[PDB]
């Protein structure tokens, strides 16, 4: 029925894989988008 | 970017929602002992300890305002506590609600040992020696305290209310209130007391039981005790000490009741004495003649001056002028009317419209564009014709209600359909709606106005506007066939060219059995013609067999009636105005196909109940034309109210009634018997109720009583001045004085201990003091006065100057009300007027000098040569004080407002020099007086000013000086000082000495008498006001703009000096009073309204009650009430008998005459068996008929015989609105209630006293038939009017709201819900926004959609999903609530 | 009410200063300085 | 300050001012005193600690 607020102060370091002395993983890719004018309100997730 | 801010969440499920269950006269209130908990919790919070581990003590808690709670709202209050001293303040916003001092402690604060008591001492007692929660909170409800289940803590108590069982539920605001209820339960009465000061409140949770376990359903009861010696209400760990309350005016939860006069009204040709007759006064018959002469000669002026021939219908005007001459200067004509209009002789018509409008018609110049301009001019003042005495004579409230309700009784539907054709020229909705249709509760009505165009004036009325041609038949829309139950044609058939065609087409719009109402000019047809000549276009109308239309648009009344009769129309009603208009109510004849059934219901033993039941069962299986005629040929018969209740379960289609009153039936009584002649005339009209009384057929109708008649003033031998509304000096009136009975109201309690010898004096002049103004304007409540005046009729006036019983001229002070025409002055307070003063001068002496001697010689102990400082030297007490002080050879310093007062005093007292005067504007007298007294100070200070003036006054006192403070507007701290005995209250001491009349008073009596002889006591200058300017006199005293005594002149002093006072009458409002030396029987007085009405009589004079019941005292509420009457000094007697046989009747009157002469008989007894008429046998049908048909004729037979007949004053027989509206299942009760009303109407016929209240519903002792139950305190207010009135039966009922239409109401609900939806979004005006814009386009977001859905479910039957909500429109919302 | 206590509160003392109440706890000492009509009444009462 | 006006534009009147103790100043020291005024009635209290 909801969420509980939390606290974090995390940070990460990214480097070119060829010059990295330690590699937890590789960033294949990230992207962003927006929902637009949805009829269920601004504070409503858009599955599409 | 003071102390704890408390938020009270009055929400649906908030834990403190129980606080909405505490209301006073409807308003929701925060409990007075609710700010104590807030202060208690705040102090604990400051200390850091838990509030339930802290023992506090609040002292001198002042309640300044009332915190009005609001449902579904948040109230924020700030509590501020001073750290060390404890001064606390509960303040909402910037307004104080509570103030006081809160102190915590670790020791034992509680005084009484109640916290140690464990059990309940009310164990094993009988149920008649205990008060239960229903009985405890019935008493509070009667006083306006409405407590819900949360605040109903006192679960049981003793008759004395000393011992109680208090519920502990863990809510402290509830618990503290329930401990304050014990104090309230210890002061029985009728008024509403608002707490204003709690001297001490001790809360010690340590000795208090812990909060009940979570989810507890049954809570424990803690013993409680009330201590009269110390005035402590203690229960558990709480103690409330010396709570002081202020009388509060009880506000009306609902709108004022609608009082009506259930009277008989003839149908056709009413005589002038009948209630259906036109209200043509002699003045109106003159205005009609004056208008006729003005109209006649004006036309003559028109014809001769019309040299341009710009006056079409000229032949018509000539014809109109001719007839006026047949049945018969312009300057004089206007002169006569102007004299009538400008005169203000009381006889004054409400307005003169016909004259005004006629003047515009004739005075307008004859030139180009005349008729077009003048047509527009009259169409701009059309209202004058509508609202004119001549036109309004037939539009009186009585006739309009008679017609509308008579039709309603006969239409056999649920919705009454009306249709006013031609509503632009002659309107009727503006009269029918506000006068008759707005009083409907059982039957709905639909009104439809129609005309050629839009009816402008009907925009504000709940009517539907149609459109078609009224002046031309054959074009009436076919949608109007069988469309209206009633058709109104006010001034319509006079505009039709072809009457027969119009009437034939109009008759089609009438439903089968509908009515047609026609209002047309029938007499003096040439009076209104000048207006119609130039307001009508085609003044031409074909005549016919009945004759030729006058001019071309008027038929005579006789011709009107013949014309209607020719088309087979039965004349249901016909009321000729006589001076102008006439009214006809017609419906088509009814031709039965099956012989009507007649059942005689004369027998009062109900030997016909079987026959009616059988024939009533076969109603819904017979032909539609079959009728059941319940016929009664006796004055006493309940057929009228019996039928009304039968109609509620069998419909009005077939039930019909006929009653013939034998007593008033004319020399030719009707002969209704099967195949008779009169009956057939009645089977043709087919009217539901036919009553032959006073020689004419009619019906019983409830005619409304105007709110102005409730305060109508009538001559009365004894009157006294009181206020209609407390705290208003403009509401002062003269009411009937109980001295007509010889005694004075308020002989209960302490007034019974002092048996002072009193002389009855005829007051001639009454002096007005500042004590009366303070009480009249609400500055001080009646409760501050001596306790002997609590039950007195009034508290205004003490001094007077009149004539004693021997005719001697006397003046003196008496306990109030002395602002009356007769007084009972103790012989120890009466001085004799010297034979040099007129009674006018004597009226100024007594109080002014009695107070002066008390302040100076009795309280100040003035000695010869002493220095005295007198505030307000120009006041009557000030002038008396100076005169007394001068006689003692004192050094006087006085405060004068302006130079006029200084000049007046200097002239009045030559010994006074300018050095003896100071100013009341500022405290600069302190330095002057101190310097002038060489630092010695003033021996006596008569103080009236307050604030810094009071402080500076005490600072002038010498070492032995006395400070006499007699000001009335004391501060809150000063009053607490009075309560705590810290200081003496000397401002109502002269009033207190007048109640005791003991050694201290006789000292003042001798001092004043000596002063009169020695010349010290001289009369003061005065202004005399008549008895009708009482209000102005009070305002004059209050303003204090000028010095002098204000003296009301009651009577005119005779030239002689010892002569009897002539008997005279004064106009005064009614006030019922009961003789204290007579015995009053209250049969059934041991019940709900019986005991509460009995308490009302006890306050109004009754002191000899014999209450009768079938069982006597059977509950603790009855035992507690009767023990309250006896304590007050009332000789009560409770008889466990039923007055149903002559033996029982004799016993009740043997006991009554033993107590004293019988002076009143009341019958409040009721027995009800509610059941369907067909499932009731005789033994069950005669159940309610004993208390209403056998106990009313055994009390009426005994009241018509000696010695009761001469002594008896009141004969009250309570009734019900079932006799006027009917009810479902109460067909036996209706028969009993109607026969009771017929006995009471027979008593009026014989000149005996009789009163028959007809109550709808009573609250304190919900919505039934759309009528709110009245509060009892308002039932007794109208009951008092009922007793002091000439009518027999009075109907009192409260309407939920003035009736609207059917569609009108439906649209109202639609707009209501639409607005609720709009506000959910946040739109102030729902109609402002577009109706085709979706909600999502506005910003609806998740939370609102759910709110909208819930609101729709709670408001209407719609259940809409959230998704569709954000995509539907307002127009869609409206159309779907419609579906 | 004859109050002859000596340990009056602060409010009580202000009442004495403001002439609101008479200070009767040092009156026998004041009558002994003046020795006037009021004292001679007490002198006779005690002697009697 | 409670009224929000400047103190040199306000005309006050203190009545029956009781001095219960002496606030002993100390050189080179800081003294903190709490003043509490009741909003409507004006009862004030200068209290150190
Ligand atoms: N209060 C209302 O709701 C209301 C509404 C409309 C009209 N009224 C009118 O007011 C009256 C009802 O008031 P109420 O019922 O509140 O209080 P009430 O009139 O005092 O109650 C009826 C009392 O009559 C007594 N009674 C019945 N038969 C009797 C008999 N043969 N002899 C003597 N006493 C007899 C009963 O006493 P026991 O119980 O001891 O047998 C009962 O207490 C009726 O006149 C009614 O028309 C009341």
């Amino acid at each position: 029925d909801g969420f509980v607020r939390g606290e974090v102060a995390s940070a990460i370091l990214l480097k070119k894989a060829d010059t990295a002395k330690r590699v937890y993983c590789t960033l294949v890719g990230s992207m962003l988008n927006n929902d637009g004018n949805q009829t269920n309100g601004i504070l409503y997730p858009n599955s599409e | 970017y003071s102390d704890n801010v408390i938020d009270i969440d009055l929400s649906e499920d908030s834990p403190e929602n129980y606080l909405l269950e505490h209301a006073v006269d409807g308003r929701m209130l925060f409990p007075a002992t609710g700010t104590l908990v807030l202060a208690w919790k705040t102090l604990a919070k400051l200390k850091g300890v838990e509030f339930e581990q802290l023992g506090v003590q609040m002292t001198n808690v002042q309640i300044h305002q009332a915190l009005f709670l609001n449902p579904g709202g948040k109230t924020t209050v700030s509590v501020s506590v001073m750290p060390i001293t404890g001064e606390f303040q509960v303040r909402d916003g910037e307004s104080l609600i509570s103030s006081g001092v809160i102190t915590s402690s670790e020791g034992r604060l509680l005084e009484t040992d109640q916290h140690m008591k464990k059990g309940s001492v009310l164990d094993g007692k009988p149920d008649k020696e205990l008060l239960f929660t229903k009985e405890i909170y019935r008493e509070f409800l009667l006083r306006g305290y409405e407590y819900g289940a949360a605040f109903q803590g006192i679960q049981r108590a003793s008759l004395d209310a000393t011992d109680t069982d208090i519920r502990w539920d863990g809510r402290w605001i509830s618990y503290l209130d329930t401990v304050l209820q014990m104090y309230l339960l210890s002061k029985p009465g009728t008024h509403q007391a608002l707490p204003t000061l709690l001297e001490s409140v001790t809360i010690d949770p340590r000795v208090h039981p812990a909060q009940p376990p979570e989810g507890t359903t049954e809570f424990q009861v803690l013993p409680g005790k009330w201590d009269p010696v110390l005035q402590i209400a203690a229960a558990g760990g709480v103690e409330i000490r010396s709570c002081h309350s202020i009388r509060a005016s009880r506000r009306l939860n609902h709108d004022p009741p609608i009082l009506e006069d259930f009277a008989f009204a003839p149908y056709v040709d009413p005589r002038p004495s009948d209630r259906s007759a036109a209200a043509v006064t002699p003045a109106l018959r003159d205005y009609a003649d004056a208008c006729f002469e003005f109209s006649r000669q004006g036309m003559k002026r028109w014809l001769e001056n019309d040299k341009n021939n710009v006056l079409p219908n000229k032949e018509e005007i000539k014809e109109a002028l001719a007839m006026a001459n047949k049945h018969a200067n312009f300057a004089s004509a206007k002169a006569t009317l102007e004299a009538l209009v400008n005169n203000k002789n009381g006889h004054r018509l409400p307005n003169h419209g016909l004259f005004e409008m006629l003047d515009i018609a004739f005075s307008e110049p004859l030139e180009g564009d005349y008729w077009d301009r003048l047509r527009m001019k009259l169409h701009d003042v059309r209202t004058y014709l509508w609202d004119d005495p001549i036109i309004a004579a037939l539009e009186s409230p009585d006739i309009v209600k008679l017609v509308m309700e008579t039709v309603s009784d006969n239409v056999n539907q649920q919705v009454m359909e009306i249709l006013e054709v031609g509503a632009a020229r002659g309107p009727y909705y503006r009269q029918a709606i506000p006068k008759a249709l707005e009083y409907f509760s059982i039957k709905d009505w639909q009104y439809t106005v129609a005309d050629q165009g839009f009816v402008e004036d009907a925009a504000e009325f709940p009517v539907k506007m149609m459109q078609f041609d009224p002046l031309d038949p054959a074009n009436f829309p076919a949608e109007l066939t069988e469309s209206c139950d009633l058709l109104v044609l006010k001034w319509n058939l006079q505009m039709q060219v072809d009457l027969d065609a119009a009437i034939t087409e109009f008759s089609k719009m009438i439903k089968p059995g509908g009515f047609l109402l026609v209002l047309e000019n029938g007499t003096r047809l040439s009076t209104f013609f000048p207006i119609k000549a130039i307001v009508s276009a085609s003044l031409g109308g074909k005549g016919g067999p009945e004759g030729d239309r006058a001019m071309g648009c008027f038929y005579t009344d006789a011709q009107w009636s013949a014309l209607f009769a020719r088309h087979g129309f039965e004349q249901i009603m016909h009321i000729p105005d006589g001076i102008a208009v006439s009214m006809f109510l017609l419906r088509k004849p009814f031709e039965p196909s099956v012989a009507p059934i007649i059942i005689n219901v004369d027998d009062l033993e109900c030997s016909w109940l079987e026959e009616v039941q059988a024939r009533c069962a076969e109603l819904q299986d017979s032909h539609k034309d079959s009728r059941l005629w319940l016929v009664a040929n006796t004055e006493l018969s309940g057929v009228l109210g019996f039928l009304r209740s039968l109609v509620w379960e069998f419909g009005s289609e077939k039930l019909r009634c006929i009653q013939i009153d034998d007593a008033t039936a004319g020399p030719n009584p009707p002969k209704i018997s099967a195949d008779s002649a009169d009956f057939k005339e009645l089977v043709r009209k087919d009217l539901a109720y036919n009553v032959f009384k006073n020689g004419k057929w009619g019906t019983y109708r409830g005619f409304v009583i105007s709110d102005a008649d409730r305060q109508k003033e009538r001559p009365s031998e004894y009157v006294y001045a009181d206020w209609l509304s407390a705290g208003d000096m403009s509401s002062l009136r003269w009411f009937d004085s109980p001295l007509k009975t010889g005694h004075n109201n308020g002989m209960l309690g302490s007034k019974m201990a002092h048996k002072l010898e009193t002389e009855t004096c005829s007051v001639y002049y009454a002096g007005l003091n500042l004590r009366d103004i303070i009480l009249a304007n609400g500055t001080i409540q009646r409760d501050i006065l001596p306790e002997e005046t609590f039950f007195k009729e009034g508290v205004l006036g003490v001094e007077f100057s009149g004539r004693n019983s021997s005719g001697k001229r006397v003046m003196g002070l008496c306990p109030p009300p002395a602002l009356a025409t007769t007084v009972k002055c103790p012989v120890s307070s009466l001085w004799s007027v010297p034979d040099q003063w007129t009674l006018e001068e004597a009226a100024t002496v007594p109080l002014a000098y009695a107070t002066a001697y008390y302040c100076l010689v009795s309280e100040g102990g003035v000695q010869k040569g002493a220095t005295v400082f007198i505030h307000a030297g120009a006041s009557v007490v000030g002038q008396a004080s100076i005169a007394v002080a001068l006689s003692y050879n004192c050094e006087i310093f006085t405060l004068t407002k302006n130079s006029d007062e200084t000049a007046l005093l200097k002239s009045m007292y030559p010994q006074l020099n300018d050095r003896n005067f100071c100013s009341s504007e500022d405290c600069s007298f302190e330095k002057y007086i101190r310097k002038e007294t060489k630092g010695s100070g003033v021996d006596v200070v008569i103080n009236t000013l307050r604030g810094k003036f009071l402080k500076a006054s005490r600072r002038l006192l010498s070492k032995k000086g006395k400070f006499v403070d007699i000001g009335f507007k004391v501060d809150s701290n000063t009053q607490i000082a009075y309560y705590t005995r810290e200081h003496p209250d000397l401002r109502f001491q002269l009033d207190a000495l007048l109640e005791s009349q003991g050694p201290e008073w006789t000292r003042l009596f001798d001092l004043v008498q000596a002063g009169i002889h020695s010349g010290v006591v001289k009369p003061l200058k005065r202004a005399v006001y008549s008895m009708d300017k009482i209000v102005d006199a009070f305002k004059t005293v209050e303003a204090e703009r000028e010095a002098g005594k204000i003296v009301i002149k009651i009577r005119d002093e005779e030239r002689q000096k010892v002569c009897p006072t002539p008997r005279t009458s004064f106009p005064a409002i009614h006030r019922t009073c009961f003789h204290p030396d007579k015995s009053h029987i209250l049969v059934g007085g041991m019940g709900g309204m019986g005991l509460e009405t009995a308490h009302w009589m006890v306050l109004r004079g009754a002191k000899k009650l014999i209450l009768t019941s079938r069982y006597g005292i059977t509950t603790g509420y009855q035992a507690r009430k009767i023990a309250f009457f006896k304590q007050l000094g009332v000789e009560v007697e409770v008889l466990a008998l039923s007055v149903n046989t002559r033996k029982a009747a004799d016993k009740v009157f043997e006991h009554a005459l033993k107590m004293g002469p019988v002076g009143g008989i009341f019958n409040m007894a009721m027995v009800l068996y509610n059941d369907d008429f067909l499932k009731m046998n005789r033994e069950q049908f005669l159940k309610p008929l004993e208390s209403k048909i056998t106990m009313t004729m055994l009390l009426d037979d005994k009241s018509r015989e000696k010695p009761v007949r001469d002594t008896l004053d009141h004969f009250v027989m309570f009734s019900s609105l079932i006799v006027s509206g009917g009810h479902l299942g109460q067909a036996n009760y209706a028969f009993g209630s109607t026969v009771l009303e017929k006995i009471c109407e027979r008593r009026k016929r014989d000149g005996l006293p009789v009163t028959t209240p007809q109550w709808a519903s009573i609250a304190d002792v919900t919505i039934i038939c759309r009528k709110y139950p009245q509060r009892f305190f308002n039932v007794l207010s109208v009951f008092d009017f009922m007793m002091s009135s000439d009518n027999v039966v009075t109907i009192s009922y409260v309407l939920v709201e003035k009736s609207m239409g059917v569609a009108a109401g439906e649209e109202s609900m639609v707009d209501q819900v639409l607005r609720a939806v709009g506000k959910v979004l946040g739109i102030k005006d729902v109609s402002s926004v577009d109706g085709d814009k979706e909600f999502i386009d506005m910003g609806v977001d998740s939370l609102m959609s759910v709110e909208i859905k819930q609101a729709l479910e709670r408001d209407a039957g719609l259940v809409i999903s959230t998704k569709d909500t954000q995509l539907m429109t307002f127009n869609t919302l409206r159309s779907m609530v419609k579906g």
